[PDB]
RNA sequence: AAAAUUUUAGGAAUAGUUAAUAAUAAUUUAUAAUUUUGAUUAGAUUGUUUUGUUAAUGCUAUUAGAUGGGUGUGGAAAAAUAAAAAAAA
């Protein structure tokens, strides 16, 4: 955690030709050396401790398993809980490692490259499981919900082990994404909501059409369980107050838009069936037709709030749970007079991570595209008002330079 | 597209850009990897804080108070200084020990 | 202040330049006569582009209707009797300045205000705030009221006395 | 640099929706202070003018997926006084909330309940209020009041007004009512259809004076200690209304 | 510079000033017979 | 700015007035508005010699050592109902004594009718705190008639200093609601019989014989003699 | 706006103050005294390089004798001089367009030099100040009264353009000539 | 916000560093930046025709009195000695 949150302020980390026989100088060993050599010792630290912090586990039989549970049981060192902080922190450290080489590196190459924790998660997963209850309805089991989903995506860990093997008995052998559309639980944010569907979306490599598709060729709901964790993916607590997408930047937006899209595609034939007017006569058909309208039109809305309204406070962003230092300056102190509120300048424009946002590049070509997704196979992406608002809007930045064109936006837009 | 717009005030850069051309001299290694190694860090930035929510969210608030609690928040003249050791150079030692040098750059 | 415009060009460039039709579009209206209701035309003027759909043609008719009489509820625009695809552009139906345009309304269904794009709005994304006056309707050089008029009070070089060479 | 982009001026500040002081209590007196002018100009309005979709037979119903997106903003009226469902009722019988509705109580409808619905998540209120009795302003043939049995003549017409709890008293503001009707009942007497056309005489000539106007009572000055000249300490005339520059009513 | 004559509404506080702002009704009368003047 | 002394004149700085415009100068500080003030300073230094001369009793002391006879009780409460209105009853201690708690009832200050002054404020609403003689007011201003649309907070009510005079048509139970007072132009029709204006915008009271013969010995004009 | 003001010299708003025309005296002995008419802000900026917006004349308080009686003599010609120097059009500009404020000593120096009316401060003894009756104002009003055009025209041109064409002037504008 | 002008008998290395950035509040990228055309540190000294002197584009003077932890107030800190100054009738 230290390595984590360390005060990266001053480091100036680039090859000095003067440096190739001895490490950095004596007056830039805190700017220059000290990240590094943390690093390092944490990947030693790891190395020696890995077998003690995540003990390896052996299911071996039955009767194997069972005395694997008595032995765990008879010696629980660790909870799954600190073992997964400790996990997700390492983790962490692992994705934010030093990458930079240098000459006077007189290690391993291969050592500033991020760590492999298939057996750490594979552990961890075994303990989440052996445990009655590791996943809870609250928001913090939501964030470690979240979590460990990661670590299974990122660490190619098939997911449910850390869910009973009853379930995933019954269900012969159940993805990623569909153990993460099965068992995620509501959100209660819009942030919640659009880190579950990255998710969604990041568990199925290329098999996008087996977790998200729960309609035949006719639109006849087929699989319930789809229907149901798409329906408390997107809930009213999430998505309800019309300004549920007040908090969400380009980014955020695009994976909204992109879910829609994607659910859109797998189920064109349900969509544009019971999308006239005609009753499914199931209550969770119709709640589901009304989140997925919610949302869509929620998302639309805060593109075009995006796109016609840059940098404005109608298009600000801030941290959910954001800490506003003014109301508790103001809270504690002297209300002798009310209109007479200290550290007014400083406090008006002090919030934490709140910040302008406007469409850039990537992000306006990534819209449009989804944006004629979202319409009809026959819609006229010509006529569409929105698409037409986007490209222009790119065509003004690019000439007036304030953005530039990758392949990966010629790509998108050609 | 060798030619800055008088009248505008455009550089050849921005002419050759209306007029659709292309002037990048043979990019080396080095320079191809500082151009394409953004986009690589956005995506990591962006992935990290969609997998990792409460290690990202106390950075974030931790980030945010230095930033607050910092001693110079306030944006008067001093703070708007664009090279303050320089210009400011009759505090460094006496006064501020921050900087052992007056001068960083060919200002 | 930043415009994505750092230098002066009175000369209009070509990406503003746009292609618009006057159209009209006619609403069946009732007003109370002494004796009762009677039906009456109310007819609202739209500049919509030549490659405009039907859909996007009744957009701009509920942006520019600026009455709480007109656009309240749900409809749809007829020519003739016979129903416009929304779908399709004006060029596909013919229709030109002459073409009467009807427009059929639905009281059970009410049309929720989710317009969010400013009147205003162009390519050049100059869109002004709390501006309710369409960009066609209003066009002059009015005088400004909020501001004043400020004159030089700091002297170059001269301050009094004689100008000698006043320095420059 | 990132430094360079832009200067420091005008920056991003929080909305005054996070700001306890900025936003409006329901439970505080203010929140009915600030909606009871605007209904009170809608029923106005709605006397001489028909209005759209102020009058609906029924509830506005929509899916509860969507009911706290669209809901917020709404205003309608109805007869009688049901209430809508999912909404803990909580009847408003502070008089500092009630005196707001004194004037649109005496000079538009007597004003007989004030309630307000609190919803299960406590995301979205509505604002009732039953108003007992006719519209003590002249009701037109064509205006939308005229629908309602208990307006124009039970005898209780209620109108619900749906918000967000905490919010800034502009989501309350309503402005899109505040359009001006003529009244007709001061020239209905000259009317056609109105047979006491023959009745007034028109006064075209001034009467001869042979008074000239009362004078006034002796002007008697005040005797307690005065502040001073209002017109220099920027007072208006009377600390209620006027210019201070035309000072008028102030001890002299 | 305000004048303040004695016999303006003395302030009886031991901690604060001794004499009030405030005037008797012929000192505003007064007041504004000299404000005319020197509005001319 | 909006309200200007004289429009623009900038002979003097005594020419602008003792302030600028009525709105706060600065942004930062609304208590600056301007608005009529009350000599706070003598309407709040009650008359200490009704409390001299009777004894006391701290209210947080309850112990039976520091009771009094309660003869001196009854002297020593009648002594602070004095002093509490030494310096003038309060609106709250005058509506504390009347039905319906004064609610419909009109209440005026010592000035405001004396001279060409002539406003009261009905009363709509009052919230006491534990402490009755202050708290919260809120009633309709009338000003030569004109009344206003909404009830307002009364400015300095806890000041004492006020007279009301209870009417019992005027009452209000605390089922309705107070009724805001005709405008006697606007409401009402005008009527020179019922209420006369006593001064219209451009009126100026005549110059009262007492004061110009003052003036006029303080100029020097008269000869004042010894 | 200070923690510890500079009692010994108060203002009344904030610096820099408005524009203000004075007589800036210098720091020598009275016999070779003499006084600057400059403008400068309320607040005086001794602390920059720059002190004045303006330098509008010097005035010499010690009257000189009449080095010009032996030319074309006039009326009370051997009289002491006190001689002065002002700027017109600078002082015009400042007066009225930037509005600028005036002290006491300028004002009566101005007045001697016919620009301004004699000062608020420029009182005699002989007569007390004016006492005003309502009534008596109203009924000279009323008898002499003038019309509303009129009234209009005078304060046009006193304050409005001066410079009006008459049908003469712009009937020799409009051409006559064949028009080309 | 920029450009030019910038001291020392016995002359050498300097560094919260340069640029780019979807990065306000840089976990990234780079063969980075300063300097013998005199840098950084240390010494002296209030920077841009004002003094003295001479036939002199030489030599010799000079308080333009200017800035991060003491209050985040204020439009603007410069705010705890003074410095000829009129500050709301
Ligand atoms: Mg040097």
């Amino acid at each position: 955690r230290e390595y984590v949150l360390m005060d990266t302020s001053g480091m100036k980390s680039t090859i000095l030709s003067t440096e190739l026989n001895a490490g950095p100088d004596y007056e830039h060993y805190d700017r220059r050396l000290r990240r590094k050599r943390h690093w390092l010792a944490i990947r030693h630290r790891f190395e020696d401790v890995r077998y003690v912090i995540w003990p390896d586990v052996v299911e071996e039989t039955a009767r194997g398993d069972s005395a694997q549970a008595d032995v765990s049981l008879t010696n629980p060192s660790l909870t799954a809980g600190e073992m997964l902080e400790a996990l997700l922190w390492l983790d962490a450290a692992s994705t934010f490692c030093v990458r930079k080489v240098h000459p006077s590196d007189l290690g391993d190459k291969s050592e500033f490259l991020p760590l492999d924790l298939q057996r750490e998660v594979e552990v961890v997963a075994c303990h989440a499981r052996r445990d009655l209850d590791f996943f809870d309805p609250s928001a913090t089991s939501l964030e470690q919900f979240t979590a460990c989903a990661a670590l299974c995506v990122n660490h190619r860990v098939p997911f449910s082990l850390f869910f009973p093997a009853q379930d995933v008995c019954g269900d012969a052998s159940v993805s990623t994404g569909q153990c993460i559309v099965a068992n995620a639980p509501s959100p209660h944010t819009a942030l919640g909501a659009v880190r579950i569907m990255a998710l969604i979306s990041e568990g199925s490599g290329s098999d996008i059409g087996k977790t998200i598709m729960f309609s035949d060729a006719f639109g006849a709901v087929t699989r319930f369980g789809i229907l149901r964790g798409l329906s408390r993916v997107m809930s009213v607590e999430a998505f309800g107050c019309k300004d549920a997408l007040e908090n969400v930047n380009e980014s955020e937006l695009c994976i909204i838009l992109h879910f829609c899209a994607e659910v859109r595609e797998q189920n064109a034939a349900f969509f544009r069936r019971y999308e006239a007017s005609e009753e499914d006569s199931d209550p969770q058909q119709v709640s589901f037709l009304a989140k997925y309208q919610q949302l869509s039109q929620i998302a639309l809305a805060r593109c075009k709030r995006l796109l016609y309204h840059p940098d404005s406070p109608r298009a600000q962003v801030m941290s959910e749970d954001g800490y506003i230092p003014l109301v508790e300056l103001q809270r504690h102190a002297e209300g002798t007079n009310k209109a007479a509120l200290i550290h007014y300048n400083l406090g008006i424009r002090s919030a934490q991570g709140m910040r302008r946002v406007a469409l850039g590049a990537q992000s306006s070509a990534r819209l449009a595209e989804l944006v004629s997704r979202l319409e009809e196979a026959s819609a006229r992406v010509s006529g569409n008002t929105l698409v037409n608002d986007l490209v222009h809007h790119l065509s003004h930045k690019a000439a007036a330079g304030k953005m530039s064109l990758t392949l990966r936006e010629v790509n998108t837009l050609l | 597209g060798l030619n800055g717009c008088v009248e505008t005030g455009r550089s050849r850069s921005e002419v050759a850009r209306d007029l659709g051309l292309s002037y990048t001299r043979p990019l080396h290694e080095n320079e191809k990897k500082q151009l394409s190694h953004q986009a690589v860090y956005y995506e990591r930035l962006a992935k990290f804080k969609m997998e990792q929510p409460e290690a990202a969210r106390a950075m974030e608030r931790e980030r945010f108070v230095r930033k607050f609690s910092g001693m110079f928040v306030k944006m008067d003249i001093r703070s708007g200084a664009p090279d303050f050791p320089s210009t400011y150079r009759r505090l460094l030692g006496t006064k501020v020990v921050r900087w052992a040098s007056k001068r960083h750059g060919p200002n | 202040h930043d415009t994505d415009r750092h230098y002066w060009r009175a000369v209009t460039d070509d990406p503003r330049v746009q292609h618009l039709i006057p159209l009209r579009i006619r609403f069946k209206i009732f007003t109370w006569v002494t004796s009762g209701w009677e039906q009456r035309m109310q007819v609202v003027q739209i500049m919509a582009p030549k490659d405009s759909t039907i859909a996007q043609v009744k957009d701009l008719v509920i942006v520019e209707n600026q009455s709480p009489y007109l656009c309240v509820s749900s409809f749809h625009l007829a020519i003739d009797g016979k129903e416009l695809d929304p779908q399709k552009t004006l060029g596909e139906y013919g229709i030109t300045e002459q073409s009467q345009i009807d427009a059929i309304e639905q009281n059970d269904h009410l049309l929720h205000r989710d317009d969010e794009r400013p009147r205003d709005w162009t390519v050049d994304e100059i869109t002004a705030e709390d501006v309710k006056r369409s960009p066609y309707k209003e066009m002059e050089m009015q005088p400004l009221q909020n501001l004043a008029p400020r004159y030089e009070a700091r002297p170059k070089g001269y301050f009094g006395r004689t100008y000698y060479s006043g320095m420059k | 640099s990132r430094r360079f982009r832009y200067n420091t001026k005008f920056p991003a500040l929080v909305s005054y929706n996070k700001l306890p002081w900025e936003v409006v209590n329901h439970e505080t007196p203010q929140f009915h202070m600030h909606v009871a002018p605007h209904y009170e100009q809608l029923l106005t309005l709605a006397a001489s003018s028909p209005v759209p979709h102020i009058i609906g037979s029924k509830h506005i119903d929509v899916p509860r997926e969507h009911r706290l997106r669209l809901l917020p903003g709404m205003l309608y009226l109805l007869d009688g006084d049901t209430l809508p469902g999912e909404f803990t009722i909580n009847r408003v019988l502070d008089p500092t909330a009630l005196q707001y509705y004194g004037r649109l109580s005496s000079q538009i409808v007597t004003v007989e309940a004030v309630r307000m619905l609190v919803p299960d998540d406590l995301r979205l209120l509505c604002n009732c209020i039953t108003f007992k009795g006719p519209l003590h302003l002249p009701v037109a043939p064509y205006a939308s009041l005229a629908s309602l049995r208990g307006a124009s003549q039970s005898n209780c017409f209620t109108l619900y007004h749906f918000v967000r709890p905490n919010r800034p008293p502009k989501e309350l503001q309503l402005e899109k009512y505040y359009i001006h009707a003529p009244c007709v009942a001061p020239l209905s007497e000259f009317a056609s259809n109105s047979d006491e056309r023959g009745n007034w005489r028109p006064r075209l000539q001034a009467p001869k004076r042979t008074r000239r106007a009362t004078p006034l009572p002796a002007y008697r000055p005040p005797q307690s200690y005065l502040m001073g000249l209002a017109e220099r300490l920027a007072v208006v005339p009377g600390g209620c209304f006027g210019r201070r520059s035309l000072m008028w009513g102030h001890w002299f | 510079r305000q004048i303040r004559p004695y016999y303006n509404l003395p302030s009886k506080s031991e901690h604060g000033r001794k004499m009030t702002g405030f005037l008797t009704p012929y000192r505003h009368w007064m007041w504004k017979q000299n404000e005319l003047w020197r509005n001319v | 700015r909006a309200d200007p002394l004289n429009g623009g004149s900038s002979m003097t700085l005594g020419s602008k007035g003792s302030k600028l415009s009525p709105e706060p100068h600065r942004r930062r500080m609304p208590w600056t508005a301007a608005k009529e003030y009350v000599p706070g300073v003598v309407l709040n230094a009650r008359d200490k010699m009704v409390l001299d001369g009777v004894q006391l009793l701290d209210i947080e002391s309850i112990d039976r050592a520091s009771q009094l006879d309660p003869l001196e009780v009854l002297r020593a409460v009648v002594a602070t109902r004095e002093y509490n209105i030494s310096t003038g009853k309060n609106i709250f201690q005058l509506a504390s004594q009347a039905t319906y708690n004064g609610r419909g009832q009109r209440f005026y200050r010592k000035e405001w009718q004396e001279g060409t002054y002539d406003k009261y404020v009905t009363l709509s609403a009052i919230d006491f705190d534990r402490d009755g003689n202050k708290g919260t007011a809120y009633g309709y201003i009338t000003f030569h008639g004109e009344t206003t649309t909404r009830p307002v907070q009364v400015d300095f009510a806890d000041v004492p200093g006020w007279y009301m005079d209870f009417v019992e048509e005027r009452a209000v139970p605390f089922t309705g609601i107070v009724p805001p007072p005709p405008s006697i132009g606007t409401d009402v029709p005008v009527d020179p019989h019922s209420y006369r204006l006593k001064a219209y915008p451009y009126y100026d009271a005549p110059n009262p014989p007492e004061f110009v013969e003052r003036l006029l010995k303080d100029r020097g004009v008269l000869p004042d003699t010894p | 706006a200070r923690a510890v003001i500079k009692r010994r010299s108060p203002q009344l708003w904030g610096a820099p103050g408005a524009p203000i025309i004075r007589m800036r005296g210098h720091h020598v002995v009275w016999k070779f005294q003499s006084y600057d008419l400059v403008v400068e802000h309320t607040h005086k900026r001794r602390n920059s390089d720059i002190r004045l917006l303006h330098y509008l004349g010097k005035h010499c308080p010690h009257p000189q004798k009449s080095l010009w009686s032996p030319d074309t003599p006039v009326a009370q010609d051997r009289h002491l001089f006190m001689l002065t120097t002002v700027d017109i059009d600078a002082f015009k500009y400042w007066f009225g367009v930037k509005r600028c404020r005036l002290s006491m000593k300028p004002w009566a120096l101005l007045a001697k030099a016919g620009l301004l009316p004699p000062s608020l401060t420029q009182n005699s003894k002989i007569m007390p100040k004016p006492l005003f009756d309502k009534e008596s104002l109203m009924r000279y009003y009323l008898a002499n009264r003038k019309d509303e055009d009129v009234m209009a025209r005078e304060k046009y041109l006193n304050y409005e353009n001066s410079m009006v064409k008459t049908e003469e002037e712009r009937a020799a504008e409009r051409p006559v000539a064949p028009y080309l």
